[PDB]
């Protein structure tokens, strides 16, 4: 209701109408960068001045129904002119507040939780003082996942986190990656955040490499402790220890009803046709399949038609 | 006893305690740039160094220009900007001969960069001079204003989202007889010559906005060439530079059939910027791009042409005063060409008298030289060729040399069987460098036997290559919230240990100072402390009700467990296995009213924030309205073929119909939303 | 399109063929290009053809052959008798220009405050003032020789009276705003503001000069800066700094680092330079806060520091007062004026040339409990007008980087030696008591010291570099670094040489105009030169 | 063994005086550290810990808690009834003070028992 | 009793590494003085390693 009424008056103005009508979805990120370039007015001093004031931070309206206005001391915790609250409110919440189970945390932040396990169950050796020469290689800071390239990691993340905004590819192939099923089964009722989960999954599944002047181990485990092993004139020895087939027939038709959503293609039929919104705005007409249409030797069989 | 620390050098070698000479830890609180006084000196001096050139009058701008190329050969040791085309071309040819295939791979690698870059690249960098307001603005504002003015006059070709189309439209703009500038409602008119002058002026030096795009490609090509040479130490930094210094000394000290001498030199070049000439850059670019498509040649040759005829802005002006009436006034430089000279003193009088012929519309003409910075990686390429010319096959004599050379600093090693050979080699290197346009500073250079030298604050003793080219970290609070500052501080310390040469003892004290500052700023002291603030009562209650006191965060009363070995681990994951169950449930509750490797937590809050375009935040509104319909836009770039309004309307209709079918909302507002969508569709029809 | 290739592909169909790219000059740029060539060309195409048809025959050799022999780089050897002492300027002696005086200050302690007492600085200052008896009728003992001294007397009297007159108020204030009086207006310069008009109306006026384009005066070197530096390297009876804790150590390298930093901290904890650091931080922070908060008032700001005694008791100290003018600061260059008042027990009539911007008053007598019996000594006050900055406030608020720099220097010296003798040499630096280092001079010769002494010397040098910043320091540091490297190369038996030795010197003297710290550094360098080659 | 330490240390010192080697100095430092560690370990060897006091009387001490609780509320009820019945003032004040004392002591005992388990 | 258990860890690695280093130095030397010194070394290392292992077993 609010978003549509906010969209309605933007097209009232002539200058914004040209932007909204002449810009394709492919160019949103281009115009997103035209914001500003001057903000650094000594942030440390600003924060020091802002922490002196009472009520320096903001919160939602429903805080007034969960946190009392005053504590046993008799100090005000929030004030009414989003509302304004004080750090004492955060400390009060950490002291008294509702509790919920945290069983989903070790599966969303497991890449961080493996580091502590590696560090605690490790042993140390002696330190040697001498001079050494360091040469450069290609090092991997994120190992990634085996049997998965960078093309399908994004597909997996999109399917798990944003099931309603997949398009074209992933929607016409006839397969289902195994890891997707377990990721969707485990994260059934997690309410942390879509964006945080997406970033954590990207960090877990995607491999990325850089250049470093390493003079010791090459594996990913030895790169994360590179500030502890090497130095200007010393070396420390340390061991770690341890989705059905569909096709596009054309654009939207006015003789086959209104458009649907991707999650509502489940009912469907055995070869009817309906229009749906796929991706970030495209509406196309689709239909179920009747054959295989695979990538077997039939592609190579065309060689019989040539070189007779 | 009278104490002075300089006598510490009678027991400790100089390279071991050379860090005692640098006096500062940051940027000192004074300025030495000066205004209009130094610019006139720079112009006069760079014109003095090339007096014997050829004078011409421009036919498109109307400004005098000086051409010192192919002038008389120098006769003294003073700086002289008289270069020869033949020498530069021969040096480039020999560089190509010594490393076959170095100029083609660079061109092929640069073509794909040219053909795929987008228009967003111009929004990254420092402040940029704005020709629509005659001031300096951030990059984004300058780009937006330029686009607005360009579309106002029928030049709309940047809608393709490609940098090359923007450059084409800039070239088209430079060939019009009239321009119009509307300010929010004045409407000024600028003729052809005035616009041309304003499109060639430089600040006092950040570039304009019609010239950055051409500089970017040249810098890319120069970087591609420099990455393939061992004599260039510019792109690398850190241990790579240390290896580079080690390798040359190893190479030149093979001591096979040891009957030969070796000497090294630490040198600097005098008047580097105001002795280069854009014409030699054009010649180098032309030679580099042989056997290539013509459009690539044009694109890479545009920029030196613009530099070869450029204007220099003077500044703000002068300030005057009277000793009787207690009066003060400011004299702008725009009226400096006609004021009488009785007011100024002697130095300013002679400066103004000498500068008057080169003055047009408050700007001076400066053809022969490079203003400040810019084209560093091309000057480095020019310098490396002279070092390459020191092989045996080119000297055709007994001596030979090699070394490594940065933008302005160089080191050279010479080998010869006797002293006379070393002297002859040094003389030949000096003369060859002076033949191309490079002058060596005699008063800031010295020579000694191989074993000790210096190169850009990298001191090399017999085997130890300690460096002092970078400053210490900030160890202060960043200023986002109480969950993002800890990660930033520890990450900064770790990165400075890894890349620079921060020691282990210094890191611990830096951490201590950071913790002190953090605790003072966020008013979070330990529970067992006698300091009284407004936040103390809650902290003491939480401390008293807690069993395991080692699992509390520093943000609320806890102690710190950080040391060298665990700077790469987030704090919550570090303390997870030592905190109570109720504390975990309260802290990591995804339904808080409040909400670089940090977890979400309840401590991640936000504080309170306090012409040309009618409104300057018009793109941001349209951007932020898009994610409310498509939440995945904040994670990756969208892909589609339609406009924004089509997607918004379609998604709104679908969501409204599904909500009505599910019965979440009644029928009253369904018709209202449908009619609003129909109205939007109708207004779109215009 | 997901990769960034759709735009070029779509802009490549010209009907029924495919074209990669298009780019032409075609116009004004053509004429601009035709005028950016060497003088023997007219068109760009001819130049391009000439570049394309190029082959190197003999050009460089011939050009070198036809070049005069006066262009050369001849080496002159650097021997033991080559270097000469640097020349120092002559003239009237130099004077003090620091923000707060260092060696000649005393404190009025409130001694111990209640451990739970955290209050406003104004009441701390008042309580410190109450514990003193012995005020007298003030009078002037050293005039300012520029300005009006009765204004200074009246300002001191007004400050004292306004501090006493708090009790005539129904409610207790948090800050004190001074009355805008004639003497305070004169002191803060509120009525020497020139007025700004356009040049057109004042075109025909006379007696108009450009600006203060005057050659700086030349001054010589006195003997008080060395005395200040000597006093700054001594130990006190307080602590002045207490740092936080970190986690327990496991790896051996952590043990080594902990031992290094613990030795350094124990050696430099009680130094006087730490007191200077704390004083600067407190004063600058308070003055910046007052400037940002009160913008149109004459506010009174006390000078306060805190420390811990030997027995373990907290103490608060008072140094003086500062009166602030009007602070309307839009950018970081605008200047706010103020006047400062400081206590002392040093008689100004022993070294009158040191105090040239000060007016000194005599305000009371002080009872000394030292030794057997009681004796009374006079107490003085130092008054001066000054105005600093907004940037230099931030510069003064960061002075622990001096501690960081000193620790880094010591660690670098240890690490350089640990690489030649491939072992750990941190124990041979601190625990060993038979090691001595040359850090002094005397008519007898060169003296020696311990490791704590060199630590405190480096810390004092860093602090004084922070307190006396100027471009002359930068220039002198660079040139002296070059000369020191050349001298070391000579001492290492590497037969060095130079191309132009007179120019290096000439730079050194032309960077030696007026500042006393720079002149002391030059004297130190001369004294080093007279010993390193003899 | 100690004699071997000083003899071998002197031998390596003499050997290193005539030639410098990285490994030689490394083993010198490591041997010094090892000798110091052996000395400290032997110093801890002839002393051990105090296991004699670690096995003191603890068995029944864990079970008289229930026995004391048996007679806590019994005596508290006896004192309550006797305070209700009596008619002097001496006895009244004595019984009131006794009631206060038992309340405090039983709370102390319960807190101590809860903390220790 | 927790700190000693973690120095015990680092002492074993030191002993092992020094064992291989001294064995290599013995293999690479050609002076009778050095071999006598290295015989004495190896004997001392074996004895001290056995004693440290015994004491570590006793501590648990």
């Amino acid at each position: 209701m609010e978003r549509i009424k906010e969209l309605r008056n933007l097209m009232s103005q002539s200058r914004t109408r040209e932007i909204l009508t002449k810009t394709t979805v492919d160019h949103m990120a281009i115009i997103k960068k035209y914001t500003s370039g001057r903000q650094e007015k000594n942030p440390s001093l600003r924060m020091k001045w802002m922490m002196a004031m009472k009520y320096p931070i903001t919160a939602d309206k429903r805080i007034t129904e969960m946190v009392p206005e005053r504590n046993e001391q008799g100090q005000t915790l929030w004030s009414k002119m989003r509302v304004m609250v004080s750090p004492l409110a955060v400390t009060w919440w950490n002291r008294n507040g509702p509790m919920t189970s945290t069983v989903h945390y070790p599966k969303v932040y497991k890449t961080y939780f493996e580091k502590v396990e590696r560090l605690k169950h490790g042993t140390f050796g002696p330190v040697h003082f001498r001079n050494q020469v360091k040469i450069r290689r290609r090092v991997d800071i994120n190992p990634g996942h085996a049997d998965l390239s960078a093309k399908e990691a994004q597909d997996v993340i999109m399917e798990v986190v944003f099931p309603n905004e997949v398009g074209a590819r992933i929607l016409t192939s006839e397969s289902q990656l195994t890891i997707t099923k377990e990721k969707k089964e485990e994260l059934q009722d997690c309410k942390i955040s879509p964006l945080m989960v997406a970033y954590m999954l990207e960090r877990e599944l995607v491999r990325k490499t850089r250049f470093l002047p390493v003079a010791g181990g090459t594996s990913s485990v030895y790169i994360e402790v590179l500030h502890l092993t090497q130095g200007t004139c010393w070396e420390q020895m340390y061991t770690p220890g341890g989705r059905r087939g569909f096709l596009i027939l054309g654009k939207e038709d006015r003789r086959y009803g209104p458009a649907l959503s991707i999650n509502e293609l489940s009912n469907l039929a055995k070869g009817e046709k309906a229009n749906v919104l796929i991706g970030q705005g495209d509406v196309v007409l689709v239909m179920k399949r009747k054959r295989d249409s695979s990538i077997l030797t039939d592609s190579q069989t065309a060689t019989k038609r040539i070189r007779m | 006893m009278d104490v002075n620390p300089t006598l510490l050098f009678l027991k400790v070698p100089a390279q071991n305690a050379i860090s005692t000479t640098f006096p500062y830890t940051g940027d000192p609180p004074y300025s030495h740039g000066t205004g209009t006084g130094y610019t006139m000196d720079t112009v006069n001096r760079t014109h003095q160094y090339s007096e014997k050139g050829k004078w011409t009058t421009n036919t498109e701008t109307g400004a005098p220009q000086l051409n010192p190329i192919d002038g008389p050969l120098p006769e003294d040791n003073e700086p002289s900007g008289y270069a020869q085309t033949d020498c530069v071309l021969e040096a480039m040819a020999f560089l190509e001969e010594s490393h076959p295939g170095i100029f083609e791979n660079s061109c092929l690698e640069t073509m794909e960069v040219v053909q795929q870059t987008r228009v967003d690249r111009l929004t990254q960098g420092r402040q940029t001079y704005d020709w629509t307001l005659n001031r300096n603005q951030p990059a984004a504002t300058a780009l937006a204003n330029t686009i607005e003015v360009f579309r106002s006059n029928g030049l709309t070709a940047n809608e393709s989202g490609r940098l090359i189309d923007f450059l084409k439209d800039v070239m088209e703009s430079m060939d019009k007889e009239e321009m119009e500038i509307t300010t929010h409602k004045k409407k000024q008119r600028v003729n052809k010559r005035s616009y041309l002058i304003r499109a060639l002026t430089l600040n006092t030096a950040t570039p304009g906005m019609q010239i950055r795009g051409f500089v970017y490609f040249v810098e890319t090509l120069a970087r591609s060439i420099c990455e393939k040479l061992e004599q260039s130490g510019l792109p690398v930094g850190g241990n790579e530079k240390k290896a580079k210094l080690a390798n040359v000394v190893r190479k030149m000290m093979t001591n096979s059939q040891d009957t030969e001498l070796s000497f090294t030199i630490t040198g600097d070049n005098t008047k580097w910027n105001e002795n280069q000439n854009p014409r030699m850059f054009l010649a180098m670019i032309t030679y580099i791009t042989k056997n290539q498509p013509e459009w690539f040649r044009n694109v890479l040759s545009i920029a030196p042409i613009m530099f070869s005829n450029k204007m220099a802005r003077l500044g703000k002006g002068y300030m005057f005063e009277s000793k009787s009436m207690k009066l003060r006034t400011q004299i702008p430089a725009e009226m400096l060409a006609s004021i009488d000279l009785k007011y100024f003193n002697e130095s300013t009088r002679k400066k103004i008298e000498k500068i008057r012929p080169l003055l047009i519309d408050g700007t001076a003409s400066l053809s022969p030289g490079m203003m400040m910075g810019m084209f560093n990686m091309l000057s480095t390429v020019l310098g490396v060729s002279i070092l390459n010319l020191g092989q045996k096959r080119y000297t055709k004599t007994t001596y030979w040399w090699d070394g490594l050379q940065s933008s302005d600093d160089f080191a050279l090693i010479v080998n010869a069987p006797n002293h006379e050979g070393i002297q002859a080699g040094v003389d030949r290197f000096y003369r060859t460098c002076k033949l191309v346009g490079i002058n060596m500073s005699k008063k800031k250079s010295y020579i000694n036997r191989t074993g000790t030298f210096e190169f850009t604050s990298f001191f090399y003793r017999y085997g130890f290559v300690a460096n002092f080219s970078m400053e210490l970290p900030s160890f202060g609070v960043s200023g986002i919230n109480e969950s993002a500052d800890m990660s930033i501080g520890v990450t900064v310390i770790k990165n400075n240990m890894i890349n620079n040469d921060l020691g282990p003892a210094t890191a611990q004290m830096a951490l201590q100072l950071f913790i002190k500052d953090y605790r003072y700023t966020y008013r979070c002291h330990r529970g067992d402390t006698q300091i009284q603030t407004r936040r103390s009562f809650e902290l003491k209650k939480l401390w008293e009700q807690t069993r395991s006191k080692a699992g509390l965060l520093v943000s609320d009363g806890g102690p710190n467990l950080y040391n060298i070995r665990n700077l790469h681990i987030p704090e919550v994951c570090l303390k997870w296995e030592l905190m109570d169950e109720d504390y975990q449930g309260r802290l990591c509750n995804p339904l808080n009213p409040f909400v670089y490797d940090a977890v979400a937590t309840t401590h991640s809050w936000i504080p309170k924030r306090n012409g040309i375009l009618e409104d300057e935040q018009m793109y941001q509104k349209c951007c932020n309205l898009f994610e409310k319909f498509f939440p995945s836009s904040s994670y990756r770039r969208p892909v589609g073929i339609s406009s924004m309004v089509e997607a918004m309307v379609s998604r709104a209709r679908i969501d409204a119909r599904i909500d009505f079918e599910s019965g979440r909302i009644k029928k009253e507002e369904f018709a209202e939303i449908m009619k609003i969508c129909s109205t939007i569709e109708e207004l779109r029809r215009q | 399109a997901n990769r960034g290739l759709w735009d070029s592909f779509r802009q490549s169909e010209r009907g029924e063929e495919t074209i990669e790219e298009r780019f032409e000059i075609t116009g004004t740029m053509r004429r601009l290009a035709d005028q950016s060539l060497p003088p023997n060309f007219s068109c760009l195409e001819n130049f391009r053809a000439y570049v394309d048809g190029f082959e190197p025959n003999g050009y460089i050799e011939g050009k070198l052959s036809q070049m005069s022999k006066e262009v050369n780089a001849k080496i002159e050897p650097f021997l033991k008798t080559t270097p000469r002492p640097i020349r120092l300027p002559d003239g009237p002696p130099c004077f003090q220009r620091s923000k707060f005086l260092l060696m000649d200050a005393l404190k009025l302690s409130i001694e111990d405050p209640s451990h739970e007492g955290e209050g406003i600085p104004l009441y701390d200052a008042i309580k410190c003032m109450r514990t003193f008896f012995g005020w007298k009728e003030p009078y002037i003992v050293k005039p300012h020789e520029k300005g009006i001294n009765p204004n200074y007397l009246l300002s001191w009297k007004q400050v004292l009276a306004e501090l006493q007159d708090i009790e005539n108020e129904e409610k207790i204030p948090r800050t004190k705003n001074m009355k805008k009086t004639s003497q305070l207006k004169w002191a803060l310069g509120e009525n020497m503001a020139p007025e700004k008009v356009d040049f057109d109306n004042c075109r025909d006026v006379s007696d108009l000069k450009q600006y203060d384009s005057d050659e700086p005066e030349l001054r010589s070197l006195s003997s008080w800066i060395q005395n200040e530096f000597n006093k700054a390297c001594e130990l006190t009876d307080s602590t002045w700094i207490e740092l936080d804790e970190i986690g327990e150590d496991v790896a051996p390298i952590e043990y080594i680092a902990s031992m290094r930093r613990n030795y350094f901290t124990a050696e430099v904890s009680h130094c006087r330079a730490t007191e200077y650091i704390m004083k600067g931080v407190y004063i600058n922070t308070a003055l910046l806060n007052a400037s940002c908060a009160a913008m149109d008032d004459f506010q009174l700001i006390p000078m306060i520091s805190k420390c811990r005694t030997k027995e373990g008791r907290r103490k608060t100290n008072l140094y003086g007062f500062i009166i602030k003018g009007r602070s309307h600061l839009r950018n970081d260059t605008d200047v706010v004026n103020f006047v400062s008042m400081e206590f002392s027990l040093t008689d100004p009539r022993l070294e009158p040339h040191k105090w040239e911007k000060y007016c000194v008053l005599e305000i009371g007598d002080m009872l000394l409990r030292s030794a057997i019996g009681q004796m009374s000594r006079p107490m003085f006050l130092y008054v001066r007008t000054n105005g600093t900055s907004k940037i230099k406030m931030k510069w003064g608020m960061e002075m622990r980087r001096c501690l960081l720099q000193s620790l880094q220097q010591i660690e670098s010296m240890i690490e350089a030696e640990s690489s030649v003798k491939e072992k750990d040499m941190t124990k041979e630096f601190f625990e060993n008591k038979s090691e001595t280092w040359p850090i002094g001079e005397s008519p007898k010769g060169v003296e020696d010291g311990s490791i704590g002494k060199v630590c405190r010397t480096l810390l004092a040098k860093s602090v004084f570099n922070s307190l006396y910043a100027s471009p002359q320091l930068e220039g002198f540091s660079a040139e002296s670094r070059k000369l020191l490297l050349v001298v070391q190369a000579l001492r290492d038996n590497l037969e060095p040489g130079t191309f132009d030795l007179e120019g290096l010197y000439e730079a050194i003297e032309e960077c030696l105009i007026n500042d006393p710290w720079v002149l002391l550094n030059a004297s130190w360098f001369n004294s080093f030169l007279t010993h390193a080659l003899r | 063994t100690v004699s071997s330490f000083q003899d071998i240390l002197l031998r390596m010192s003499k050997m290193q005086l005539g030639s410098s080697s990285e490994d030689l100095n490394g083993m010198i430092t490591q041997f010094e550290s090892l000798k110091l560690y052996r000395d400290s370990l032997g110093e801890a060897v002839m002393r051990m810990g105090d296991l004699h006091s670690l096995q003191n009387r603890n068995g029944k001490w864990r079970e008289q808690l229930g026995q004391k609780f048996e007679e806590i509320r019994w005596l508290i009820e006896e004192v309550r009834h006797r305070l209700k019945t009596t008619e002097n003032s001496f006895e009244q004040i004595t019984f009131m003070q006794a009631l206060q004392l038992l309340f405090e002591v039983e709370q102390e005992i319960r807190t101590f028992s809860f903390q220790l388990i």
